[PDB]
RNA sequence: AUGGAGAGUUUGAUCCUGGCUCAGGAUGAACGCUGGCGGCGUGCCUAAUACAUGCAAGUCGAGCGAACGUUAGCGGCGGACGGGUGAGUAACACGUGGAUAACCUACCUAUAAGACUGGGAUAACUUCGGGAAACCGUAGCUAAUACCGGAUAAUAUAGAAAGACACUUAUAGAUGGAUCCGCGCUGCAUUAGCUAGUUGGUAAGGUAACGGCUUACCAAGGCAACGAUGCAUAGCCGACCUGAGAGGGUGAUCGGCCACACUGGAACUGAGACACGGUCCAGACUCCUACGGGAGGCAGCAGUAGGGAAUCUUCCGCAAUGGGCGAAAGCCUGACGGAGCAACGCCGCGUGAGUGAUGAAGGUCUUCGGAUCGUAAAACUCUGUUAUUAGGGAGAACAUAUGUGCACAUCUUGACGUACCUAAUCAGAAAGCCACGGCUAACUACGUGCCAGCAGCCGCGGUAAUACGUAGGUGGCAAGCGUUAUCCGGAAUUAUUGGGCGUAAAGCGCGCGUAGGCGGUUUUUUAAGUCUGAUGUGAAAGCCCACGGCUCAACCGUGGAGGGUCAUUGGAAACUGGA
């Protein structure tokens, strides 16, 4: 009766539109592109702030994967 | 019997079943020094129970009609 | 949601419940995070409330309450009046 | 519990101890079939089984019903050999065989209603009563004076040890500790102390 | 050492090895039945037997649009969890440890956190052509603590939507999995062998991890006896019998885990699957039929059909114990509880004699000799323990004005409601079946007379079978009794305590040769070694030294005692086969 999304939702969270997941994948496609082109998107590492007004304000990515890119960023400055 | 098996069975006692082509329980026991038959046949068991002649058994050999 | 669930284990029709820091998603035999000895409600011996929640003091700060509605069972374990 | 003749207990067994004269009008020879022939010699396991059958007619509880009796005469700590004569006198027949109600054990088991039963409080209509230091196996208020309870009140003068009995009372509440050698000695002790163990 | 252990079988009796025909308990049982009353439990054991069903579990505004605390239905939220049967991994899969420089650690609630910053908008409402249902069309929309990244903290040294008189980065409180080795695993003689990046090398990545995963390349008869490699196939364990111990067994329970979900196969945004009733794809099935369709849990419950010598009702309730929904309240439950169920073991209150005429009216064997089925007995008294209506009432224990830091107040219960018992003291019945010459505690008359019976061992039947069948019986035991398949007494019987190196149970004719199984070498060694050492721990459906009562039954606390610990050398060398 109650839609499950806290227990075994491995395939329950993998059964709808992936447009937003694909759109977020295109935004994280410049991970090495901006680093190889020296973009200003990864500039000013005092913020990325990216822990005082980013994660909660507006964020929609992965966990461990993002954490890897959330280590060098938000701390470099 | 069942499972496509054929054995030289024999009805021990005086019981003379008169119902052919009918299932008959195989008495759990073999014969004693009898070249040919190597198995027994249980009296009654969805067939001719037997005769009421004997009354000293009242346990096996299709016994029934307890005298009072 | 993580209170002191009474682990119902032992023989049939006579489970020996043992108050332990368990979750609400794992009822009866689930997962104990902070075991608290065991409660004996046999009412035929002296040692009854033999709960050892010495390491359960950290549990009472972010997720700790009653699982099997045991107010008098937790009444003996008076570890409050200090906050 | 045996529902049979109580005169074959001194013929099939070798230790009856239930009546004075029994072979006076009978034939004290051997068994039944070969009663006019010679006797035999009890076997090692046979002697321990003969005593069990001898006590089977004596004790009210038979095989499985006397679980406690055999359990109290085996695992119980103490003289294991004489544990069959020590931890086995806690029945309700002992009170009737010490106060003067029933001379037999089978009649003593049926004397837990017609004779004294109210053991200072809760009574028991079984073959064994919980008579300990504080229990007074007496009669009831309506059954104070019975016919089988006050039968041999003067016929049975000599009483046994660890037992009490008076006129218009018959209430046993003396010593709780009994003797392990105050019973007939015809069966082996270590034999039943080992066979039972198995 | 609570301290096993019969025979026959072979002359006409025999000893002696040897094997079981056979002096017993057990029998998840059924059984032909003579199965008075019952506390408690198991019950398609024969059956992963096919399929009509009753059927998984509903909800929520402190945060939003009916007519009238949530009433509009969106959003938080178990379909995989309760469950069901166990064909399925001869093996970390489970049983069983430290662990992790093989390690992830999503997660669950408290505080930082200032409700910040880009927002339109969303189901309902509903403009709504038709369609037997088998689906497109006509389409505007309106919300909600539904909801949107960069510059100012976290491996640097490149913060929000809002709570009453909710909250977010950091993280804690908490939390689920992958892993090393030490442990459970059949033999083939009528098979005697198997891996080749077998054996180790480092580099394209990415997941619980190194990575022979692929990465460049790498050997010959090498691997393997550790039968790897073939099979055997089974859900694994906590367990109960057992020799007296020495030996030996080692799972029905009841819970953990490991599975499965017509059959397979490939993928699918929100928080940990292949999903017991979401997808798609195919296959052979299910059935009605508007020509199109629906598809199947009954692997959730109870049933129709299956053949079972061998097994539960298509019955009430959520008392309660639950958890999931859900400011409370509300609200969910063939999870679970209560009644039908059979000798399934019930063993006892257990059913009448205080008294008592040869106790017969004459029969049980009767050469009648007496006794007696017979201190059976009359007919009463006796024995209470049958009704007669009865009103009856521990796993799991604290609460609900708004007056109260793991403490708690006006105000929170029933699906019930007849143990032992000395009491009313009506009269409600322990019978039975078996051997009876026996072996083995047991019989008299007739009737039989190799006709039939009896018939484990004996055998009894061609005449005087009390062995047969009826009557009077007798030994046994216990509300009953004979039967069928399953361990151990029997007895060591691949010998292990429990085998010879000759008749027994035993001469390889193989005379010439290392299977490393094993066959004096003096002294001599540096410490293979016998008895001391980290001891915390010392737990346990474990024999707990006691521990609680249910009379006959399931009523359970003691981790130090308590063994079933978890000090037995680092060590004292003139010494199995090898000097």
């Amino acid at each position: 009766k109650s839609a499950i999304k806290r227990v075994k939702t491995t395939e329950k969270a993998e059964a709808r539109n992936i447009s937003q997941k694909s759109a977020m994948r295109t935004a994280v496609k410049n991970a090495k592109t901006a680093v190889s082109n020296n973009a200003d998107n990864k500039n000013e590492l005092v913020s990325l702030v990216k822990l005082v007004d980013k994660a909660a304000q507006s964020n929609l990515i992965h966990s461990n994967k993002a954490d890897r890119i959330k280590s060098q960023l938000m701390t470099a400055n | 019997l069942s499972n496509n098996i054929e054995i030289n069975a024999y009805i021990p006692g005086i019981g003379h079943n008169l119902q052919e082509h009918s299932v008959v329980l195989v008495r759990g026991g073999r014969v004693k020094d009898l070249p040919g038959v190597r198995y027994h046949i249980v009296r009654g068991a969805l067939d001719t129970s037997g005769v009421d002649g004997r009354r000293q058994g009242r346990s096996l050999y299709g016994t029934k009609k307890p005298k009072n | 949601a993580v209170k002191i669930r009474l682990t119902r284990l032992g023989s049939k029709r006579n489970p020996f419940y043992r108050i332990v820091v368990a979750d609400a998603r794992s009822p009866r035999d689930g997962r104990i995070i902070e075991q608290i000895g065991t409660y004996n409600p046999t009412s035929a011996n002296a040692p009854e409330i033999k709960v050892d929640e010495a390491l359960a003091l950290k549990w009472l700060n972010d997720g700790a309450k009653p699982t099997d509605t045991v107010h008098n069972i937790l009444s003996k374990e008076g570890i409050m009046k200090k906050f | 519990r045996f529902r049979g003749s109580n005169w074959k207990k001194s013929r099939r067994l070798g230790i009856s101890l239930s009546g004075t004269g029994k072979e006076l009008e009978k034939r004290p020879y051997a068994p039944g079939q070969h009663g006019p022939n010679q006797r035999k010699k009890l076997s090692e396991y046979g002697l321990q089984l003969r005593e069990k059958q001898k006590l089977r007619y004596l004790y009210g509880m038979t095989e499985r019903q006397f679980r406690n009796t055999f359990d109290i005469a085996g695992k119980k700590f103490g003289v294991h050999g004489e544990n069959f004569m020590i931890l086995l006198a806690s029945r309700l027949d002992a009170v009737v065989y010490s106060l003067g109600l029933a001379r037999t054990r089978r009649q003593a088991r049926q004397l837990v209603n017609h004779g004294h039963i109210l053991v200072d409080g809760k009574r028991v209509d079984i073959p064994s009563y919980s008579v300990k230091p504080g229990q007074t196996i007496s009669v009831r208020e309506k059954s104070q004076k019975l016919n089988i309870i006050v039968e041999s009140v003067e016929i049975n003068n000599f009483v046994p040890e660890y037992l009490n009995f008076d006129a218009d009372s018959l209430t046993g509440t003396f010593v709780r500790l009994p003797e392990r050698s105050e019973l007939p000695a015809e069966i082996n002790e270590q034999l039943i102390v080992e066979y039972y163990s198995r």
